Formats: structure tokens, C-alpha cells, sequence
């Protein structure tokens, strides 16, 4: 009587012990002829993982991918400049990203069902975002994940308390915040680029712009803070001949680099004067509040869609005092202008009129269906095949959506199912070996074998010293005959020819010559694994201690062609299988009287 | 790489238009000012 | 040859293959008559995991979990308030807690067995509970879980080079601590209470109190970040007819507020003068020292049987100055009054004595031996029989206490065996499934099984499309069925039908119509998991491919009886097995020739 | 079909399991002449693990671990005062080490093969350094580990874009930095040791230097900081009759103690006024340079070798002032001396001039090729033979070297190869348990079983209540029967008399008298793992329950001996083996006819 | 909920009996201040 | 242990020699000052 937890479930080990149950407890049950899905065939991986690492995009659908790219860097544009609690729980650096080592918050809204996974052979930001969609709400999920919405009506909408707004469009944002070169400046919040060892012409422009606005006692700091002095010798800029700046917001042709000093400089630097018409500006607030009106008047419909309760007024009064000292109230009420109160998170309200400015001069991003994020409907998982819901559990990660306490959460399936919570949906995620999803890896193999016309069984041969494979393909092999053992002996010769035929499939290399020292145990190790009884007998002759190797049951064609016939669904099957496993099977039947 | 971000281009073509309809309200305002100040040198 | 790390022990699995092995390798050597002790139904769980998540308090002992509710929030305080480093490593807020992810500290006094077990399983602050115990000394791991001592001389002492007072009571802390809604002022020490969105009417009485030792500069400092204004005019208290307060030490009717702004808002606010009698105070140290004395002056000597070495002195010296300005050193001498001296320490001592007030004015809390903390005795446990050691290392986790370097460490049996120290207690902790102890869970089981007056054998049925379970218990069942292989025929089916009952009795649904489309691969992973000899022969009909299943050795009433009185302690087991087990059955016997 | 990550690596588990492995699937295929390889007899453990636990130095080779101390105490003074990012992610305090709980930064750098192994078995520096070898760079992994590159053209060069300066000389650095009695001064910088209660001596003297270069308003603080009063009374030093300093750099004696407060304490002192030759400096990098050039003169052309770039010059230039407050630039040029600017990195330049003057008065420290560190070509482990790859991948954690974008990586062997990268080499690490590396432990229990002189096989006894084992011996066997289970019957006797032998090597205590409660489910726990079929015939007689245990096949001198003779590979091995299990097959003789 | 800490009550008796003690003992202060200043005022 | 650092022996060594050279390079410094205040007190 053995102990519980030895049975580790399909999600705890390596890769290549993750190769052989694949190929000894799916690949020879599953018919020649049996159709993987084709939404399975691709996988999810999370848009950082690829940035970083692009051949991680491979497994991926491109169109799926490229979406939540452009998604994420709005997400995160958003949650960084919220006041609310981060959604997010990485940084976004110059060339990297650190996860971000957060206390464990636990509270009456972290999902009642425990997860029990580790999910160790996924990249780590694919990972983080598991643990992150199995412990909370759903909702946290899928906008850290830069998920889309898909068109259509079967798209399921996740309860939760509290939601940010969901804009979407094609943008470049996660491409230049992870921009590997930039002045390394105390303020973290202008990341100015270097192109070729000088600061950016775009940046320097602007930063040219933002300095008319900062005091004599301050430009010093600034201009060292981003090395003005050297970009503008080297874009020819003479600083001592630029103008004077229009301070008069009246006739001040831009607001842009006023409202950059607000966004990212004032904190650290102190502004000029402001006037109005003469009279100079008593508050910061009127400021903002009227030239951000002024800037994106045209979004400011769009801005209430989002936020109803946010004041929006025909007028707006500013608080001046005349050149004479004399405190005078200004209310400003021009032709078909509105005024927004953005005060109470004017950083955020910024940025968002940034979003909503590019959204207006960018496409909406369209997208299928997603097996990860949408899944299916419990009642479709429900309605499938013995064998489909074999091969399910058993090539992907398998998890389900339910309802609690009005939110949504996600967890593993089975623990749904365990707590006694009904699932509403199942979300597939295919597993990946060397770089394809094994789900593919198997409709590949199985699409293979079915198209090999079959040849002639190997005839009987002498010295030789190769199975075929390479020598990575030989190794990972040895690898696997080392997990063969203890099987039915029909079984056990099914699975190893399997194992052979899956690893020839990718096996580029000119094939290994069995080193001689090797080639007894390598015998051995091949008939032992397959489960045939391998007889050594050591017989000492003279001074010489010989080893002849009898191997029972013997090893010809009716023998194989039968035992792999009551393996197979069909006897075509069975001589596919012969046919592409020629070079073991011309190996095998010439060293079976060895 | 400033070459190859697309986007340097939709991004100009968009504070184009930014500014230009930040200019016509400006001038609005300014029109308003003038309107505003012509009538308070005769009152 | 195969891999040594692949007998997972009982502890690294999901639920659901954590109940195979128990079904498997715990349930079918227990005869029907086996009683589980009663000690091992109930199991502990972490406080903390309770009071954000009710539902985990069904598995523990309530009086252990209210005692220990009571106790955690005592340990909390004490060691909160302390200048010596925390025992724990979490933060209580509003509504949450925050598991702080403190640097990894590794010294002499570390366990020095290393801890092979991660526990995910497990609730998070019971497997953050663990982890300390395991790593740690035991004297640290009692204090943070809110181990009490229960009453007898079979309560072992833990060593350990310090420890922290030993306060036991009845109290609502943590209720209090975790209460949701407060404001969130810049100073965290005061949790003001918001009820109905307005502050709490006692803190609302505290916080005039406090205002009134506050100086003129500060009180709007104060009023703005406790919302002051709104409080007074919902509460109808007219702040301009508050009355001066008696600043002077002998005739101010309550040192509670003063205290109190001492305690919470000294470190944040400018005070008023405080005098003695006329003269002016003129240190803080004395003032605090003063207060304390005369408010807990009853409580000294009990202060002093846990800090022996604490100044209590029959007089204090106050510094002051006479309104002339002359330094006058005043020592005040009481008829039966004494002064303590607190400066090491105040905050600690201040909160101590608000403690002892407390336990004075409430009842001490008695609890019975636990299994986790206090265990048995080596010697007891190694006195117990075979099938008791088997059923104990296969339902609960399974520690030891033993010392070293004169402190006492607990880590994993095995491993304190391993490291050839001996074992001086063993500790316990039942696992759980589906909101149930699995030791539990085995006593209903086999208690229900007994229960049952024996019915006939089932008659072969026609068109029988359902075992009798739900669908969540047959789903739960077939996931079972795709982990049952190779075993012996015998074993296999009395495994089977163990599962099958074991699910039965938590299936509270209608039973499960099995889809046409799956009824055949059922047939077949249920015979072939019981070990029969499935044979299914394909014969192509004109068209069509008609399957046959041939089931051997055939299922008759004398071979599943005969099979089962084999693999049962008696006749009565087989024949109440059969009785309980008559749905799958009934089944069985009618597909046996399909 | 069965679920794929259940396979455990030889890599998941705990010691007492990861010992059965080795004992059923190493053991039994080893003949008792097998030489396992000396290197492998030792293994790698951190020298952190060491300092604080040294009973962790007795698997390692002495003189590797003696290397790696002084390397690592030279490494981490080199990245702790850096303005580079640091390499180490620990602390080393008074005592104790901190792990640093660092971001997870992830990067174009980052190891592109993701590591699928927790390493939860091994000491927390050990583990630690293997997470990093293993996701980082090789270059990063041995500078942290304390890496010494051995004598030899054998030794691999790692690739890496930047690499610290690479000093070897004994030293005793982590000894004093670990050191735990220092006084906790605001100051980190300068570990002041605490010795009989008492700032050090050698400390004292050190500060009462330093003091003199402080001004009259800072030293109370800096007295206070260092209790410099209660050092000097127990010192008999009058700190009033201490003279002035000379502040006049051409005449001060050592420029030793204004070095030092430079180092450690001019972030936190305000400094007395320092001269040259009569007029005062005007800046502290002059001051610097100058000291540190006059003081260093020697090692000057040994930092240009690490550091080319660095300026040195014949002359330098101080910039003064006169007594009449004219600024004076002096031109210093002495006759065969040099200065050497190290304004931008003074901290690091100091403390590398120290390390460097103390290489000078310090033996380079010599050491042999490392299995762990250098391993082998990847060509030479090819050229093994199959027994030792089995051996090697059942006793070892098994890596591999290989390059990526110019850099040179860590991975585990197996995931190098399936990522279809090329190992360059092949490095070990031998798996402990019970403070033996588990390759030793073979290599020893294989000689002993060799060495034994050949006994008679046991004859039938009566009322053997002990199988020879002790408690500890008994209770360890016992366990391991446990998990002896389903396994070919000529098999299992081979591998219980395997592990009962295995355990007997290391049983130090006298026989445990088994229980008689316990006695019979002992022998059905023996022979059923065995394989034997064990026969329970329960018989009413009477109102008695009697229990006939029947054992099939019999037990018989020539049963066991043919038996392990097919198991061997000699005859006598057979009696070796039947001669080191001579107490357990007495037992079973003696009780097979119960 | 505040309505429902019954520990708000023992609380309110243990403040009540604090204030007591502390009452008490600042009236035996104010007494020992009354007869020295009184004596002071004599002597 | 203070008694127990053979270190604080190598290290008393280092020290005297680096004073030694420190001492030395101050007297040249202190010989150079020299000559040139003697010749600056004449020229």
C-alpha cells in the first residue's frame, strides 16, 4: 500500500518526462486518423515573455498576440497612473522588467479555492499571470493579460466590484517604455531617450520647450538632470538665442509643454509666472483644468462616456490679480467650449486624454475567440468524447470559470468541480515541449505516420551499428528506454516504437554509431524496456568472462506484425507504424540471435 | 529605434491636429479678448 | 531502473489524487470495525485563514479555534508594540492581512534539518504557520499560531533563549484589528472607526478628548485628518462650547487622553503645557511616568511578576518650574501609591497595562491537548500498532519535537530520525478534502459501510444507463477510473468498488444518464481498471464497424463474491461491500455480455 | 494511461525516499567490484552554509571549501562597495545573512532555457546559488559561489560582457564580517567590535584616530555613536590628554585615520580643516587623491593592470589658500612618486588598495579541478560507458555549460539538449543524505559487502524476535518496506536484502526487540514486499480468531540462494550478499514455517 | 459592527473602573496637596 | 575571538609596513617642502 501523492499530476515534472507519458499514455490509444483541434495547435504566452524572448512567440497565434501587446501597453498606462489599487505587480524599466516582490494580501475577496499548482515549466510571466488568475478575481486576470473581448455574443463578461475603462487600439507603448537606452535622470517619469550616445531629437525638442517654463535658479539642475548642453551642440541649437516664451496662456501658441511641465516636472522643478490676458494665474489647478479644455475640447464627450459624474461646465473662473495686485475673478465662456475638472487626478485624466487622442487617429483591434480566456461552455466540455476529454487532460493545462459572492474567479477544474462549485465555462491551455504545443506535436505525428505508404518489413542484416537516429535523437531516446519499464510486453513494444517514430520525426542529424563499449547494455536496455525477457549469460571460457545475449520471445516479422496488430485499430495502422520505424526494427531483427 | 517606430508618424500627424485645434480655440479666445477688450475701452 | 524522486510522498499532490491513494492504499486493508481516533476527526487551521474565510473553521475543534482567536490577538499586540524583532511576519489591516515577504534571516539558531515539504495544500497563514514551524524554533511558532497551554502536567515546556510575557483571556482583538472600514489617516497607530460613513461615536469621543491637548497650530492638522467637523455636526457636538482643559496633573479628572495622545499623536502633533499644581512640567518622561502610575496603580505588582527588574520606586521626582521660572525638582510621595518607571519601553508598557486591565475584567481561556502542538510521546507512539502507524503517516502530516543547542526545534519525523536526533514528542495535523478531515471522512466511511443490513446480489437488468451517482459524482468517479491500472484483478475491483461508495455517500444528486457516445469507452476503462481482461473485436458488417465487448473472466455473483471475501477481513465485509456497492453492481452484471 | 508528470525526476522528493531509489534501482545493477569515481565521493556546499553550520563541511573536500571562504570574502568586498549592480543578493551581517528578497528582473540576458527544478533538498546558499547558476550567467554563478579557476589549460574561460577585477589570496574576511557581537551604531559602515563587553582594542585605538579629525560640535554624537567614554576609562586612556592632530598633510605621521574617516564617517562628521604645508585644501577629492597616493605609492602600477583607464600621474595639483585667503594652486611633483585619480569611485578604490595590501602580505590560494564548477568535456562524458551514465543520472544533479549571444550559460543537461543547444561540458553535483554523498555511500557499502569473508547460511531457529537492526535501523527499514511493493519477486528479494544490508552499515545501536503486538503484520509487511505470496488463513476455533500465516515459496537455503544467484552477478556476490543479510535471513528461515 | 463587540461593554466597565481608581488616587493627591499647601502657608 | 585571528598579526605586519612607506614618501615630501623654502626665503 504506497503513498497518495505519487500519482503527480500531468503539471510537475521536466519536459522530457512530460515527452514520455505523452508518448506511452496518449499517443497509443489515440487511431491514426484521430483530428487534434486546430484552436488547440497554438498556445498562450504572455506578451512579455515575448519581448523579451521572441521565439517564445512561435507556439503563439500572431494575431492574438500582436492584439494583447497593443492592449497590455494601454492597461498598463492606465493602472500606472491610477490612484487605485495596481492591478499590475511588475515594472517596465529601460530593457527589462522586475517583477515586483508584493506583499501577499489576503482578504475576503481572494479566491475561496486554494490552487495547487506551481506551473514551473512555463515562462515566467505566463507563470505569474496563472498564479495571479487561480489566487483572485477573473477580472484582475484578463486586464493584466492584455486580454480583447472577442466579437460575437458567446463572449462570457467576468462580475466584479470595480472595473477600469477598456479602450482599445493599435499602439507601439510597450515597444518604447522597454526601450533599452535612455538618460538614466533622478525624475523616473520622462524617460528620455539616446539615439547614438545623444539624447533624442523628439525628447530634446520637447525638453528645449518644457525649459521656457522653468525659473532662472532651476534651469541649471535641469539642463545637467538630461544634458541639454550637449544635445543642443550637437543639434546646433544655439540655447542662449532661443525666445523668450509666451507665458499669456491667451497667446501662447501651444499648451503642450506647459502641461508636460505639469505632467512630469513639476514635482522637481520650480514654473515662471502664468498669465491670463495680463493678469497673472493665483492657482495650478485653473491652469491645468483650462488649458488640457482648451487642448481636447473634441474628447471631452468621449472622456463623460467614461466617467458620467466627471464636472463638465460652459464656463470656468479663474482666480487673478490684476498687475495692480487686485484679486479679480476671470470667468471664461467662449462659443461652443467646455471646461473639465480633472483636479483630483489630473495625472491620470492627462494620460487618459493622451489614450483616447491616439485611439481617434488609430484602428480598433478584432479577435477571435480565445481557448485560454474564453474557453468553452461547461455544458460543450460536457457533451465531448471519452477520448477527447482523455486527450484534453492529458496535453493541457485545464481550468474553469465560476460565480461566487458576485465576482468571477478562475481555478483548476477539477477543484471547482471538488468544492462543489459549478464551473460555467472550461478555459484549455496547451502545454509546450521544445517549442511547439504538444497537442500539435501529436497531430503532426499521427498526420505523418498515416501518410507513409507502407514498405517492406527489414530483412535480417549484419553489423548494424545505428537505430537511424542522430545523436540527439539517440540520446533523448537512450533518455526515454531509462523510463520504459514494467509494461504488458505488447504494450510496452507499442510505446517504444511510438517513442522512436515521434523523436525520428524531428531528428535532423546524420545517424549515431553505437559506441562498442555500449552496444550489449543498449541491447539489453531496448529488450528489457519492450518487455521482452532478455536472457545474459555469462560463461567463462579460458580467461574470458562471455556474455551472450538470448532474447525470448524471438524477434521476427509474424511476431512484431502480430503483437503490434493487437495494439492497432486497424492493420494498416500497424504496418504504418513497421514503416516508419524500419531503421529499429532492421536493428532489432538483426541482433535478436546476438 | 527612432527610424522604425511607425508610430513617430501617426504621433506627428496627430499633435498636428492637437495644436491646430488648440490654435482655432485659442484664436476663439483671443477673438472673444478683443471683442471684450474693444468694448471695455468704451464703456 | 527507474527514477528514485517518483514516490511522491503523501504531501505533493491536488486533492482529487490525494483521495486516490487514500481509496486506494489506506481504505481497502481497513476492516469494516476499524475505529479512527477521535482526536485526529478534527484538525487545526491557522486563525487568520478563519476569520477571512469562515468556512475553513468546519474541519477544526471550536474551542481550540476561539481560544486561539483570543490568544493571536494578545501575542499580536505584545509583539507589535515590542522593540525586540517580531515573531511575526504579517501585517494586520482594515478588512486584510498582508504576509510581509521579510529577507530570508539564516544564523546558528536556524533549524539545522533542513524542510523538504512546501504544503500547498494547505491554507495559506496554516502553510506560512508551517513553514516557521519547520524551519524555526517551536517556541516561535506556538506564539505566532496562538498555541495556549492546556491544563495538565503532560504539557511539555519548550526551550528557547527568550520569550515574551504569557497573557491569557478572553477578547474581540482581532475583530477590532481586521473591522473594514476606518479612516485612513497619515498616522496608522489610531484606527478610527467609520460606521454609516461617519467616524465611530466612541473614537469620535476620544479624538475631542485628545483635541483638547493639542496646541492651537495644530488642531486643523488634527480636524482635517480625522474629518472632525463632519463627526461633531453629525454627533450635534458643538466644538467652540468645549470647555479649557485642566492642564494641571492634580486636578485633570482623567490622564486617559493625555495617555492616549502620549500613545497615538505625540509623534505627529505639537502639545499643550502640562503643569503640576501650579508649576510647570518640564519632562515628558515624567509626565507619562506620573500618568501611568496613578491611572494602573493596582496593576504594578502584576507588571512586576513578569518584569522583575522594572524601577518601582514609593516616590517619583518631577522637574518643573515655578511661573517665576525657578527649576523646581517637586517629589510627590502618596499614602499607598507607588511609581513605575516605563521609558525603556513606553509604547510596550503603556499597551501591557491595557492588557492586564483587560485580562482583570475578563475570564482566562482553558483548552484541551492538541494534537498539533502538544502530540503524544515518542515512547506512546511507538507502542501503537502497525495499521495505526500506516493510517497515521497516510491521513495526517507527521512532525516531531527534539532539542538542540538547549532549544527546542520541530521538523518532519523522517527527517529528525534521518538526522539520527531522537524524537522527544510526535505532532500531528489530519489533511483534509472537501471541507473534511480524511481520518474523518475513512471513520463515516467504514462506519456507514458496517451500518448497512445486506441486501441481494443485483439481477442482470436491460438498458441500465446510469451507476447510481450523480453527475459531479460520477464525473469525481471517472477522473478515479483514469488512475486505477496494473493492479491485481482482485485488488483492483475491491479498490473500485471502495471509490465507488466512498463518492456515493457524499452524492446528493439524481443520478447520471451516461451519453450513448461514451457508454462503450466507460465499458471499458471501468473493466479494464478493475484488471478484466477487456477484448473488444472490430467486425466489419458490410458497411458498417461494429465493436464487441468481451469481458473476462465473467462477471458472475460467485466470482465477485468469491473475489471480494479474498480481499475483505470477512463475509459480512463482501457481502455489506456488495450492498453499498449494488448501482455499479447492478451495472456491471448487466453489460457483462454486451 | 496514466498521467505524465508522475515520473518524479530523480530531483522532487525527500531523503529517506531519494534513498530507496538509489537502494531499488542503483544498487541491485551494480556488481560489488564496481568502482565509483573518487571526485564524485565529495560534493559542493557553500561556504555560508559552512560558516553557520559547519557540521555541512563534511561532504565537502576541505581544500576546495578553505578556497572558496577566502574567494567569496575577497568577492563580495569588491560588488558590496561597486556603484555596479551588486552580483550578491544576500547581507552579511553581525551573525547572521540575510537573502535579499530582489526584484525578479528578467532581460535579453536572462538564461533563455527556463530551469524546471526547485533543489529544495539542499542546504538555502547551495539552493540559492543553484536558482542563479541556472537563470543567470556562468560568470555571475562562480563569482558568487567563490569560484577559484584551477591550475591548468582545462579550465573554461566563461563568456560574459563585464567581469570584475579577479584577486586570490587567504584571508579571513567573512569570519570577521560575520562576527557576532558588534555594537549597533547608526552607522553600518564600520563594524566596531564588541569583545568582554567592550569596544575592541584594536577598534578603540582606531576611532580615538579618527576622533581627532572630527570638530568640536560632532564629536559628542560620534562618542555616544561608538561609547568611546566607557572604552577609554576601561583603557585607562584620558581622552583630555590626548594630543591636537596634525592637520598639516606634509607633517602628519599616517594618513591612516583620515583615510578612515573619509571611508566611513565623512557622510555622517563634519570634518576639521586640513593644511598643506601651511594653507588650507580646498577640496576633499584633492585631499583623497593625495593620501591614497602617498600611502599606496607601491600598488599604484597593480590597480593600472586591473584598471588601464585609471589617470595616474607625476605630479598633482592641489588647490589652496594662503593664511591671507588668496587661493594658491600648489603643484605637488616628488621624486619617484605617482598620483592616481579615484574621485568617481573613492569607496570602491579605497577598499581595492586595501585588498590589494593585503594580496602583497598574503599566499595565493591553489586549487584542483572541480566537478560542480568545471566539470568535463561533453565529449569525455560521451566517451562513458551506459553503467556510469546511469549512475552518474541516479547519484548526481547533472548541468551543462553552453553559449548563447556571447555569453556562456548554465542549464540542467537534459533541457540544453531538448532545447537543442550544445553542451561544451558537463558538470556534477553528487546528492547527499545522512551527511554522506550518496555516490560514497554506494562506493562504501560495496566494499564492505566485497571485503566480508563468506559465513554459512543461517539455520532454523526458534522465537527470533529481532532482525539484528537497532530502533533507528528497524524504524528506518521499516519505512522503506513500506514503499516495497508489486516489483518481480527474484527482483524484490534482491533490493530488501539490498537495503536491510544498506542500513546495517551505518546501525551503531543493539537489536530491536519487536513487538509482539506488531510481529505478524511485520512478517506479512516482509514477505509480501519480497514478492513472496503471503497467505492469511484467519480460522474460528472456538471464540478465538486465529491468524496461520502461510508463505509461498517456501523458504529454503537453496530457494534464496539460486534465487539471488540469477539477481547477481557472480555466485559469490550471492554469499557476500547472503553473508551481510546473515540476521534477516535467520529471521525469515526461522518464521517461514509460522 | 459596533452594536455587536460585546466586549464594548466590559470595555465601558473597565474604563469606569480605571477612572475610578484613577479618581480616587488623584483625590488622595489633591489632598496631600491641600495639607501641605496649607501648612506651607503657615509655616 | 580577539586572541584567535593569527590575521591580526599579518595585519599588524601590513601596517607598519604601509605606515613605514607612508612615512617614508612624507619625509621626501617633507625634504622637497624643505629645499624649496629654504630657496624661496632667498629668492
Amino acid at each position: 500500500m504506497m503513498p497518495i501523492k505519487s500519482i503527480v499530476t500531468l503539471d510537475q515534472l521536466e519536459d522530457s518526462e512530460y515527452l514520455f507519458r505523452i508518448v506511452s499514455t496518449v499517443l497509443p490509444h489515440l487511431c491514426l486518423d484521430y483530428k487534434v483541434c486546430d484552436q488547440l495547435k497554438t498556445t498562450f504566452v504572455h506578451p512579455f515573455d515575448i519581448l523579451l524572448n521572441n521565439s517564445l512567440g512561435s507556439v503563439t497565434k500572431q494575431d492574438e498576440l500582436q492584439a494583447a501587446i497593443s492592449k497590455l501597453g494601454i492597461n498598463y498606462l492606465i493602472d500606472t497612473t491610477s490612484r487605485e489599487l495596481k492591478l499590475f505587480n511588475v515594472t517596465l524599466n529601460a530593457g527589462n522588467i522586475d517583477i515586483i516582490n508584493t506583499p501577499i494580501n489576503i482578504s475576503s475577496e481572494t479566491n475561496p479555492i486554494i490552487n495547487t499548482h506551481s506551473f514551473y515549466d512555463l515562462p515566467p510571466f505566463t507563470q505569474h499571470l496563472l498564479n495571479i488568475r487561480l489566487t483572485d478575481t477573473e477580472y484582475r486576470a484578463r486586464f493584466i493579460g492584455g486580454y480583447i473581448k472577442p466579437d460575437g455574443s458567446d463572449s462570457m463578461d467576468v462580475l466584479a466590484e470595480k472595473k477600469y475603462p477598456d479602450l482599445n487600439f493599435d499602439n507601439t507603448y510597450l515597444f518604447n517604455i522597454l526601450y533599452k537606452d535612455v538618460i538614466n535622470a533622478p525624475i523616473k517619469e520622462f524617460k528620455a531617450k539616446i539615439v547614438n550616445g545623444v539624447l533624442s531629437r523628439q525628447d530634446f525638442d520637447n525638453l528645449i520647450g518644457v525649459r521656457q517654463y522653468i525659473t532662472i535658479q532651476d534651469r541649471p539642475r535641469f539642463d545637467d538632470a538630461y544634458n541639454i548642453a550637449d544635445a543642443a551642440r550637437h543639434y546646433g541649437v544655439n540655447l542662449n538665442t532661443l525666445p523668450l516664451p509666451n507665458v499669456d496662456l491667451t497667446t501662447m501658441p501651444t499648451y503642450k509643454h506647459l502641461i508636460m511641465f505639469e505632467q512630469y516636472f513639476i514635482y522637481t522643478y520650480d514654473r515662471v509666472d502664468i498669465y491670463y490676458n495680463g493678469n497673472k494665474m493665483l492657482f495650478d489647478d485653473e491652469i491645468i483644468n483650462f488649458t488640457i479644455s482648451m487642448r481636447y475640447q473634441s474628447l471631452i464627450p468621449r472622456l463623460v462616456d467614461f466617467f458620467p459624474d466627471i464636472p463638465v461646465n460652459n464656463n470656468i473662473v479663474l482666480h487673478t490679480r490684476d498687475p495692480q495686485n487686485a484679486a479679480v475673478n476671470v470667468t471664461v465662456a467662449l462659443p461652443n467650449v467646455q471646461f473639465v475638472d480633472i483636479n483630483r487626478n489630473n495625472k491620470f485624466f492627462i494620460n487618459f486624454f493622451n489614450l483616447l487622442a491616439k485611439e481617434q487617429r488609430s484602428t480598433a483591434i478584432k479577435v477571435t475567440k480565445s481557448m485560454f480566456w474564453d474557453g468553452m461552455d461547461y455544458e460543450e466540455y460536457k457533451s465531448k468524447n471519452l477520448q477527447d476529454m482523455m486527450f484534453i487532460n492529458s496535453t493541457c493545462y485545464v481550468f474553469g470559470l465560476y460565480n461566487h459572492n458576485n465576482t468571477t474567479y478562475c481555478s483548476i477544474l477539477s477543484d471547482i468541480i471538488s468544492a462543489e462549485k459549478t464551473p460555467i465555462r472550461v478555459c484549455l491551455l496547451p502545454r509546450v515541449v521544445g517549442g511547439k504545443t504538444v497537442t500539435n506535436l501529436i497531430s503532426e505525428t499521427l498526420k505523418s505516420i498515416s501518410s507513409m505508404t507502407i514498405r517492406e518489413f527489414p530483412r535480417k542484416d549484419k553489423s548494424i551499428m545505428h537505430i537511424g537516429l542522430s545523436e540527439t535523437g539517440f540520446m533523448r531516446f537512450f533518455q526515454l528506454l531509462r523510463l520504459m519499464a514494467d509494461k504488458p510486453h505488447e504494450t510496452a513494444i507499442k510505446e517504444v516504437v511510438m517513442a522512436y517514430v515521434g523523436i525520428k520525426l524531428g531528428d535532423k542529424g546524420s545517424p549515431y554509431y553505437i559506441r562498442k563499449e555500449s552496444y550489449q547494455d543498449f541491447i539489453y536496455l531496448l529488450f528489457a524496456s519492450m518487455g521482452f525477457k532478455v536472457t545474459t549469460r555469462r560463461s567463462i571460457m579460458g580467461s574470458n568472462n562471455i556474455s551472450i545475449i538470448s532474447i525470448r520471445p524471438r524477434v521476427t516479422k509474424q511476431y512484431i506484425v502480430a503483437t503490434l496488430m493487437k495494439t492497432s485499430c486497424s492493420k494498416n495502422e500497424a504496418e504504418k507504424l513497421i514503416t516508419s520505424a524500419f531503421d529499429l526494427l532492421n536493428f532489432m531483427v538483426s541482433v535478436s540471435d546476438f | 529605434s527612432e527610424e522604425k517606430d511607425p508610430d513617430t508618424k501617426k504621433d506627428e500627424a496627430i499633435e498636428i491636429g492637437l495644436k491646430s485645434q488648440e490654435s482655432y480655440y485659442q484664436r476663439q479666445l483671443r477673438e472673444q479678448l478683443a471683442r471684450d477688450n474693444m468694448t471695455v475701452a468704451s464703456r
